[PDB]
DNA sequence: CAGGATGTATGCACGTGACCCGTGCCTGGAGACTAGGGAGTAATCCCCTTGGCGGTTAAAACGCGGGGGACAGCGCGTACGTGCGTTTAAGCGGTGCTAGAGCTGTCTACGACCAATTGAGCGGCCTGCAGACCGGGATTCTCC
DNA sequence: GGAGAATCCCGGTCTGCAGGCCGCTCAATTGGTCGTAGACAGCTCTAGCACCGCTTAAACGCACGTACGCGCTGTCCCCCGCGTTTTAACCGCCAAGGGGATTACTCCCTAGTCTCCAGGCACGGGTCACGTGCATACATCCTG
């Protein structure tokens, strides 16, 4: 019997945005649920845009535009600039 | 002349009844095409899209208004005012 | 260039929504509040047909997006498509 | 962006801590399309981290200034309703445990 | 506009008389028993032929 | 155009249809030489077949 | 089960169309595989909710002394039942217009 | 060039409530986005209830539960024996 | 089990009143409040059943509560999901 | 000595918009989700997660409800909240 | 009281837009068949829930005094409503030009799919630390 | 300015939970083939845009009066703070068993393929309903 979830790179995260602070088991879970949320929407609205579309494949074009869609604000223009950092570097060399 | 607020109840009762719609809608054009502008320029605008816009967004600006009418009486009024409209906005969340 | 066609959302044209709401006095500094609003609202469309639009590599805004946009707003649209 | 860093792991290899691979099997098993492009878990990985650092970043602060060393979730609420994207992005979500904010309104004092 | 309004609805009520009139004709022409679509021209000139056999 | 032409063709309806009017009405002997709506040429029409 | 003409839709008793209903299902991948009787199902479900309304509708109509449904019509039959009204709350009907109601406070 | 409508399916219904009445080329599109609006909520939330259980297959079963969940009061009683009705009638032969 | 819904005394809603910021309470608003807070438990008990009954249980789990809570746009983080 | 009508109440505030607690006792409210539960499907099990779920959300659900209240008894230039402002509230809000 | 000028009610002829019917054509749906996987069933185990017990305690209920607030009445002055004449821009029909949406046809680059290899991370365990809790005192807010 | 109660700071105590380590299974990664989805070039034609003149309704500016909104006052009732008494939640503990979780096995239904035909679509033709303007007949007011 398993179960996966995302508390371990929550972890990694807290353990480099505040290095000598933990984290308790409570306010894991809400961070674990906050992730499913967050992907469950963007992969919603990725799915939709595919689908309003004549669109098979959900590419990073369709990530691009859930991202600006649901994100408000500041918030939509440094996630958008992360996802395209790290496509980036993942196709460099 | 007739007493103050007669001609009010005709006219309530002639805008609920009939179905057109209520803004101009050259008027309408600019403006959805001016704040169209800001987010990204040389959009064309499908002549139903605009007609969509005008049809949802004066249904919510009468939705709107229906509760600001609400708060106005709660607060033993019947003249509706900012304060009106500002805790509709708050209470619905917008 | 466009500028300032907010104010073509004449008082007679705010008095006629009000009073289809059921409104029967208005006040003066209503008009001034509504224009607000209502440029909130517009925004808040036309923020994402414009995406929508330009997702699909468009230049022209379909009735299809705005209906996208409001059904994404939880204010459903019908007779413009579904 | 920064140099590449070998590595087998598709996160190591796009810079994230965030799990590119279970990303994918999610993308791939939820049904959300048919077909799901190598590129889009790692936009989506990136998003996901992004969001995380922010959250931890604001409830670290504010789990210091309440001078305790562990986030718990009343600094998670804090966090949230104190920034007004966030406010903005989980506005109908409540949070177990997490309390509300000291609204007193002035008319009452 | 009542006016208007009126003189319409007055029209409008002549034109269903007028519609149970070719109506009456139809129905009393057994080659038209059936044929309840029948429109106006085929019943004058189907009537007039009844009429003179 | 085609719409013009539409409208044509209706208006050629009508006329076709005042002539049928006119050759019922010669037809029945209670209005033969009188003045008459449709709806009395009809109407006539009717009770002079019942009749 | 007294009819049994070949269509789907037909065996079934529905006016609706049931093989688009199960494309429909099909596509949009709402799941891996989709049973048969779900088509069937869901569309029974389609007509009945739109039998209901278009009832609604000629009720109005006929209210109305008209012959022929016109949006006006469609948005009273929504408003004026409780059921329909819930389910379809936040649905803005182009051209339905609203209620004929007014406030007490504002009449004489 | 063509694309599908269910406005004829509209019409027999209309014709079958009420033996005659007719319907302006407006409102057939309103019932048009009615059917498309209802069909993705019952197909949506029969996807989640498939999904939550583990199943890959949509069934009558996800079908009734969900419109048990997004019919409200009487709709939901006489939609499900409707349903019901017709996959009895539909599989007797 | 009945007359359960007295078990929420004055008290309760005072201190959520007191969280709502509420510095006086009218004697009606006692009354009201259980009656608001019946139909919403009425309404996420009946869903979260729902999927109970759906999936043969015989027990609701927090799943069930956390699923018919997302329903009516009020998403709950906490016990999983 | 006696603190003055409205001091306690403004302590209060303070106290419990500082705190996280559940507000409702537990057992009680577990015996109200039972009773409600009888309609649906008799004789049910609940996990005890289920229930701290429930709660956790009611609580939530009308402490919300207790600020919108709060703002309509205010707009009505009013200190103390009344059914009208509850109404008021939920009208708005759509319920 | 009779006739003319005017207003009112009626019937007839015309143009515009919409609806209903019939024809030919293609895509889409059904029928027959197969292979494969998913879901149904039985048997089993363990976890969690249900139920009950005893004692302690905070928290609930109750009554009372009292103060502060909710409510109706009154008068003053303004801002708004209501009506007119002038000005403005909308709405309509018409004409012409062109951007882009929409479609077809060709081809390559991409992800699904598979078998084989491997490590990140999951589950359980041990260990120590930050948190909650209490007692004691001093500092700050509240009521006179 | 004073007496009193609520809140905070400080030190000391014990505990449950956080955090790190080990072995391990299962998901992630690698390498290659195969078929398809999508990118791209090219062409056709509709829908959008710009501009004009004309008629007309809707908005604008103005003057005028009073219903209403606001503030002030007086009144009476209702809720809070408090003390005393009563009630049931909470906690810790135990026991029984039902029902959630898991595996192993079998059978049935669904996905996919190929063939063929029927229902639905786009389009054009014919009929119909409706609104507008003209000619006719009928009723009211003025003159003597």
């Amino acid at each position: 019997s398993r179960k996966e979830s995302y508390s371990i790179y929550v972890y990694k995260v807290l353990k480099q945005v505040h290095p000598d602070t933990g984290i308790s088991s409570k306010a894991m879970g809400i961070m674990n649920s906050f992730v499913n949320d967050i992907f469950e929407r963007i992969a919603g609205e990725a799915s939709r845009l595919a689908h309003y579309n004549k669109r098979s494949t959900i590419t990073s074009r369709e990530i691009q535009t859930a991202v600006r869609l649901l994100l408000p604000g500041e918030l939509a223009k440094h996630a958008v600039s992360e996802g395209t950092k790290a496509v980036t570097k993942y196709t460099s060399a | 002349r007739y007493r103050p607020g007669t001609v009010a109840l005709r006219e309530i009762r002639r805008y609920q009844k009939s179905t057109e719609l209520l803004i101009r809608k050259l008027p309408f054009q600019r403006l959805v095409r001016e704040i169209a502008q800001d987010f990204k320029t040389d959009l064309r605008f499908q002549s139903s899209a605009v007609m969509a816009l005008q049809e949802a967004c004066e249904a919510y600006l009468v939705g709107l208004f229906e509760d600001t009418n609400l708060c106005a009486i709660h607060a033993k009024r019947v003249t509706i005012m900012p304060k009106d409209i500002q805790l509709a906005r708050r209470i619905r969340g917008e | 260039v466009l500028r300032d066609n907010i104010q073509g959302i004449t008082k007679p044209a705010i008095r006629r929504l009000a009073r289809r709401g059921g409104v029967k006095r208005i006040s003066g500094l209503i008009y001034e509040e509504t224009r607000g609003v209502l440029k909130v609202f517009l925004e808040n469309v036309i923020r994402d047909a414009v995406t929508y639009t330009e997702h699909a590599k468009r230049k022209t805004v379909t009735a299809m997006d705005v209906v996208y946009a409001l059904k994404r707003q939880g204010r459903t649209l019908y007779g413009f498509g579904g | 962006g920064k140099a590449r860093a070998k590595a087998k792991t598709r996160s190591s290899r796009a810079g994230l801590q965030f799990p590119v691979g279970r990303v994918h099997r999610l993308l791939r098993k939820g049904n959300y399309s048919e077909r799901v492009g190598a590129g889009a878990p790692v936009y989506l990985a990136a998003v996901l981290e992004y969001l995380t650092a922010e959250i931890l970043e604001l409830a670290g602060n504010a789990a210091r200034d309440n001078k305790k060393t562990r986030i718990i979730p009343r600094h998670l609420q804090l966090a949230i309703r104190n920034d007004e994207e966030l406010n903005k992005l989980l506005g109908r979500v409540t949070i177990a445990q997490g309390g509300v904010l000291p609204n007193i309104q002035a008319v009452l004092l | 506009n009542v006016k208007r309004r009126t003189h319409n609805v007055l029209e409008r009520q002549r034109r269903n008389e007028l519609k149970r009139s070719f109506f009456a004709l139809r129905d009393q022409i057994p080659e038209l028993e059936n044929n309840e679509k029948a429109p106006k021209v085929v019943i004058l000139k189907k009537a007039t032929a009844y009429i003179l056999s | 155009d085609k719409r013009a032409h539409h409208n044509a063709l209706e208006r050629k309806r009508r006329d076709h249809i005042k002539d049928s009017f006119h050759s019922l009405r010669d037809s029945v002997p209670s209005l033969q030489g009188e003045k008459a709506s449709r709806a009395q040429i009809l109407d006539k029409a009717t009770e002079y077949i019942q009749y």
